[PDB]
RNA sequence: ACGGAGCCAGCGAGUACAACCUUGGCCGAGAGGUCUGGGUAAUCUUGUGAAACUCCGUCGUGCUGGGGAUAGAGCAUUGUAAUUAUUGCUCUUCAACGAGGAAUUCCUAGUAAGCGCAAGUCAUCAGCUUGCGUUGAUUACGUCCCUGCCCUUUGUACACACC
C-alpha cells in the first residue's frame, strides 16, 4: 500500500512486502506453533528476521544456541566436510531452494514441515556407556532438551548429503524429502529411523 | 534525468554492447581468434567460439571508461586466474597478452580510446557517445 | 548550508562513510543505486535499515557511500552499519528526539549489529602450529 | 510408546565417574506433586520439560 | 538415429556416441585438446554426439591428421618434429605413432645413452629420487 | 554406462506425451525415470519452456526447477 | 570440474657502485624478448584491483570431460657449466584411487578447517618454515573411567635412589 516514491528507483514488488507484513523472503514467517513440551521456547519461531546470515555472538554463555533461529541450524549443519568447510553463500542459496520445493507441494508454510521434522526426529532415551567393571553395558539415560534439536538437526544433513554422494539429486531435492517424510511420519526416511533405532535400545537395558 | 553508466548493471551493461557491435563488424578482428588458449594457464578454450570477442571488447571499454588510464598487463592480470600446477598448491599467473593487446589497438581506430600522458589508455570524447548510447538502450530494456 | 554530518559504520577491516544531504532520495552504493550492491542474494540484508523504519525517511536524507577494505561480504555489514548511522545522525541534530529514539529501540529487537560496532578483531598466529591453537602432529615411535 | 509429561523441579549437581551425566528431580505437569529422581544427558534448567517413555522407575549414580 | 557405432578410423576404434573431442581421444595419438583443432578445421558442432556423422567428415579429418602443414596448423601443435640429418618435421596419429616411438626409442638404445641404459632396467630416468616412488617395478 | 543416454526418434514421441500435468519438474525429476540421462534432460526441459507449457520459479544452473502452468 | 561475465584484502619487501623491485609501449598462442621510465620508497612498482568466492552456460552419476603420475620431441630463461630432465612453457602419453583395517594426532570463537598472499634462504630453484588478511561451523561450558602431573597419610633391608 502506497509506493513511496524517492530519487532512486525501487521495484514495487520488493514495496509491497514493506510496512504491512515483517516477512521472510517472500512467504510468511509468522504462525508455525511447535505444540510439543520440551522443544519449547528452545525451538524460536518468535524472532522474525529476513536473511539468513548474521553476525553472531551466540556461542559464549552457554544456553544462547537457543536464541538462534532455526533457518540458520540448518544452514550451519550443511557447512560439515573439509571441502564445504566455511562458505555459507553456498548453504544459503541451497537452503533457499529447500523451501521453494515445500511451497510448491500441496501450498503450506514450509517451516511448518521444518519444525516438525525436527520433533520427529529427536530421540527420547540415548544411553550413555557406564563401566562398572570394565563391559559396555548401557544404562537407560533421558534427553532433553537442547540435546533433542542438536541431534535433529544433525541426522537430517546426514541423510541428506549421503543420499546425493554420486547423484543428479543435488541437496536441495533430498533435503526437501527428509522434512516432509518426518512432517509426515512415514518410518522411510533415515531422520526417524536412526531416531526409532536408539528407542528401543534403552528399554533392553530397563 | 541522470543517464549514467552505473545505473546499468555490469552483467547485463555487456550483453547490449556484444549484439551493437555484431551489427557493424566495424571492430576489427586480429587474426588469433579460435587458434586461442585465453590465458597462460586454461586446459579448454573458449566455449563460445563466435562472438567472444565482442564480450571480451566491451568489457575493456566500460573498464577504461570507470578508471583514470588502464594498460595491457594490468588487464591480464584482472582477466587471469588460478591454475592446476602438477601435483602442487594453486598459483596465479597472467592471461594472454596478445588477444588484450589487439583489443587495445583496434578500438582506437574505431573511436573509443585515447592515448594519456604519463602511462596508459584513458577515453576520447566520441568513445563516450557510444558508452552513454546502449547505456541508455539498455534503460530501455528494462523499462 | 545544506545539513552534511559524515557518518561511518565498521565490520573488521571493511569501512564505508556515508555523507549524508538533503534533497530529493538518494541512497547509492560506489556510483549505483542501492539495488545493486553485487554479492546479489545478499541485496536484501542491505534493504534491513530501510524495510523497518521505512522508505518515507529516506524522502529528504540523500546518502552516498564508498566502501574500501575487507572482502565481498564483509563490506555489505559495513554499508548497513553505515545507513543506519546516517539516520540516526540527521534525526539527532535537526529533528525531535523521540523519533530519532524510535529509531534506536527499533534496532534492537531486530540487532544485527546495526549501530554498535563488532568485537572481534583477528588474533597473531604463534609459532610452532599450523595456526594459533592449532598444533602440529606430533610422533613418538 | 505411552508418552509421559514431566518437569524439572532441581538440578543435582554433576553426578557420575565421567563428566556426561546430571542428575535431576521430575515433578510432573500432569498429576502434579510426584516427585522422582532420575538423570537426564543434556543440559537442564529450571523450568524446563523433559519426554520420557519410562517414569515412575528411579536412577542411581552412575559408575 | 543410431548410424553406425564403431565405425574405424586408420584401424584404431572410435565409439559411437559420446562426443567430437571424447570419441577421437581412443585413437592412441589424438587428445583432449588435438581433436577441437581439428574439428576447428572442418567446423562442426561440439554439441552433437558425433558417432553418428556425415560420410564426408570423417574422410576430411583423416586428409587433416595425416598432413600436419598443408592445412591450416601453427606447426607447433605437433608431436613429433625434426628427424634424420637437416630438414623438415612432421607428426602421426594413429597406429602409426605406437610404431613410430619404440622405433624412436631404438635410436636412443643404439646409440647407447644415459636414457637409454636406464630404458634397459626399467628404471627413473628424468632425475627423481629412487628411495619410494613406485614399490612395484616393470 | 547404464543406458538411456541415447538419442531416439521413439523417445521423443513419449517426452511430449508425459510433459503435461506433474508437480515436480527439472533435471532432477527426469533422470529417475530413465529418461534422456544428465544434460541431455537440460536441452529436453529448455523445449518445454519455449512455448509456455511448463513455467519456472527457480534460475539457476544446477537448480532448477519447474512447476505446471495452471 | 571446464567456459566466459562480475571483481574485493592485509602483513611485508625493494639498486648508485651497483645490477634490486620494475608499471606504460611494441614482439610473442606461451614462457619470455626488448625500447623507456619511476622509485633510496604512507610519493614509482602498488589500489602489490591475490585467491577461495559470486552468477549464467557446458558436463552429468561411466576410473568418466574427475585425477594427474610415468613418458618423447622441441621453443624459452639463469649461468664458466643444466647430459644424472635446474626452472617455466607447447601438443601428445593418459595410470594409481568409488571415502581408507587395527591404531592415532591436533582442537573450546574471528578460534577449527578451506583459501591464497608476502617475507626467510635466493645467480636460478616451495610440495618447507615464520608472518598476514578473506570464507567462518558443528560441540563441551563437565569429570577423574583411561594416560600422566601436585600434595597429604602410610610402609622400606633402597640413598650413583626400583633400569
Amino acid at each position: 500500500f502506497v509506493p513511496v516514491e524517492l530519487a532512486t528507483t525501487i521495484p514495487v514488488e520488493i514495496q509491497q512486502a514493506q510496512q504491512e507484513i515483517k516477512l521472510f523472503n517472500k512467504w510468511s514467517f509468522e504462525d508455525v506453533e511447535v505444540k510439543d513440551a520440551s522443544l519449547v521456547d528452545y525451538i524460536q519461531i518468535s524472532k522474525p528476521i529476513y536473511v539468513a546470515h548474521t553476525a553472531g555472538r551466540y556461542a559464549n554463555k552457554r544456553f544462547r544456541k537457543a536464541q538462534c533461529p532455526i533457518v540458520e541450524r540448518l544452514t550451519n549443519s550443511l557447512m560439515m566436510n573439509g571441502r564445504n568447510n566455511g562458505k555459507k553463500l553456498k548453504a544459503v542459496r541451497i537452503v533457499k531452494h529447500t523451501l521453494e520445493i515445500i511451497n510448491v507441494l500441496t501450498d503450506q508454510n514450509p517451516l511448518q514441515v521444518v519444525v516438525d521434522a525436527i520433533i520427529n526426529s529427536g530421540p527420547r532415551e540415548d544411553t550413555t556407556r557406564v563401566g562398572g567393571g570394565g563391559a559396555a553395558r548401557r544404562q537407560a539415560v533421558d534427553v532433553s532438551p537442547l540435546r533433542r534439536v542438536n541431534q535433529s538437526i544433525a541426522l537430517l544433513t546426514i541423510g541428506a548429503r549421503e543420499a546425493a554422494f554420486r547423484n543428479i539429486k543435488t541437496i536441495a531435492e533430498t533435503l526437501a524429502e527428509e522434512l516432509i517424510n518426518a512432517a509426515k511420519g512415514s518410518s522411510t526416511s533415515y531422520a526417524i529411523k536412526k531416531k526409532d533405532e536408539l528407542e528401543r535400545v534403552a528399554k533392553s537395558n530397563r | 534525468p541522470g543517464v549514467s553508466v552505473r545505473d546499468v548493471p555490469a552483467q547485463d551493461f555487456i550483453n547490449n554492447y556484444a549484439s551493437f557491435l555484431q551489427r557493424q563488424g566495424k571492430l576489427e578482428v586480429p587474426g588469433y581468434v579460435d587458434i586461442v588458449k585465453t590465458s597462460a594457464g586454461n586446459e579448454l578454450p573458449p566455449q563460445d567460439s563466435e562472438g567472444w570477442f565482442y564480450k571480451r571488447a566491451a568489457s575493456v571499454a566500460r573498464h577504461i571508461y570507470l578508471r583514470k588510464q588502464v594498460g595491457v598487463g594490468k588487464l591480464n592480470k584482472l582477466y587471469g586466474g588460478a591454475k592446476n600446477r602438477g601435483v602442487r598448491p594453486h598459483k596465479h599467473v597472467d592471461a594472454s597478452g596478445s588477444i588484450n593487446r589487439k583489443v587495445l589497438q583496434s578500438l582506437e581506430k574505431l573511436g573509443v580510446v585515447e592515448i594519456s600522458p604519463k602511462g596508459g589508455r584513458r577515453i576520447s570524447d566520441n568513445g563516450l557517445r557510444d558508452l552513454d548510447r546502449i547505456a541508455a538502450a539498455t534503460l530501455e530494456d528494462e523499462e | 548550508t545544506v545539513p552534511s554530518v559524515q557518518t561511518f559504520g565498521k565490520k573488521k577491516s571493511a569501512t564505508a562513510v556515508a555523507h549524508v544531504k538533503a534533497g530529493k532520495g538518494l541512497i547509492k552504493v560506489n556510483g549505483s543505486p542501492i539495488t545493486l550492491v553485487q554479492p546479489e542474494i545478499l541485496r536484501f540484508k542491505v534493504y534491513e535499515p530501510l524495510l523497518l523504519v521505512g522508505l518515507d525517511k529516506f524522502a529528504n536524507i540523500d546518502i552516498r557511500v564508498k566502501v574500501t577494505g575487507g572482502g565481498h561480504v564483509s563490506q555489505v555489514y559495513a554499508i548497513r552499519q553505515a545507513i543506519a548511522k546516517g539516520l540516526v545522525a540527521y534525526h539527532q541534530k535537526f529533528v525531535d528526539e523521540q523519533s530519532k529514539n524510535e529509531l534506536k529501540k527499533a534496532f534492537t529487537s531486530y540487532d544485527r549489529t546495526l549501530l554498535i560496532a563488532d568485537s572481534r578483531r583477528p588474533e597473531p598466529k604463534k609459532f610452532g602450529g599450523r595456526g594459533a591453537r592449532s598444533r602440529f602432529q606430533k610422533s613418538y615411535r | 510408546t505411552p508418552v509421559t509429561l514431566a518437569k524439572v523441579i532441581k538440578v543435582l549437581g554433576r553426578t557420575g565417574s565421567r563428566g556426561g551425566v546430571t542428575q535431576v528431580r521430575v515433578e510432573f505437569l500432569e498429576d502434579t506433586t510426584r516427585t522422582i529422581v532420575r538423570n537426564v544427558k543434556g543440559p537442564v534448567r529450571e523450568g524446563d520439560i523433559l519426554v520420557l517413555m519410562e517414569s515412575e522407575r528411579e536412577a542411581r549414580r552412575l559408575r | 538415429g543410431s548410424f553406425q557405432h564403431i565405425l574405424r578410423l586408420l584401424n584404431t576404434n572410435v565409439d559411437g556416441n559420446i562426443n567430437v573431442v571424447y570419441a577421437l581421444t581412443t585413437i592412441r595419438g589424438v587428445g583432449r585438446r588435438y581433436a577441437n583443432l581439428v574439428c576447428k578445421k572442418a567446423d562442426v558442432d561440439l554439441h552433437k554426439r558425433a558417432g553418428e556423422l556425415t560420410q564426408e567428415e570423417l574422410e576430411r579429418i583423416v586428409q587433416i591428421m595425416q598432413n600436419p602443414t598443408h592445412y591450416k596448423i601453427p606447426a607447433w601443435f605437433l608431436n613429433r618434429q625434426k628427424d634424420v640429418n637437416d630438414g623438415k618435421d612432421y607428426h602421426s596419429l594413429a597406429n602409426n605413432l605406437e610404431s613410430k616411438l619404440r622405433d624412436d626409442l631404438e635410436r636412443l638404445k643404439k646409440i647407447r645413452s644415459h636414457r637409454g641404459i636406464r630404458h634397459f632396467w626399467g628404471l627413473r630416468v628424468r632425475g627423481q629420487h629412487t628411495k619410494t616412488t613406485g614399490r612395484r617395478r616393470a | 554406462a547404464k543406458h538411456a543416454v541415447v538419442l531416439d526418434q521413439d523417445k521423443f514421441d513419449r517426452i511430449m506425451k508425459e510433459a503435461p500435468t506433474y508437480r515436480y519438474v527439472s533435471v532432477s525429476v527426469l533422470v529417475d525415470r530413465f529418461k534422456l540421462g544428465g544434460s541431455l534432460a537440460r536441452v529436453a526441459l529448455r523445449h518445454l519452456e519455449n512455448e509456455g507449457i511448463i513455467k519456472p520459479v527457480s534460475k539457476h544452473s544446477k537448480q532448477a526447477i519447474y512447476t505446471r502452468a495452471t
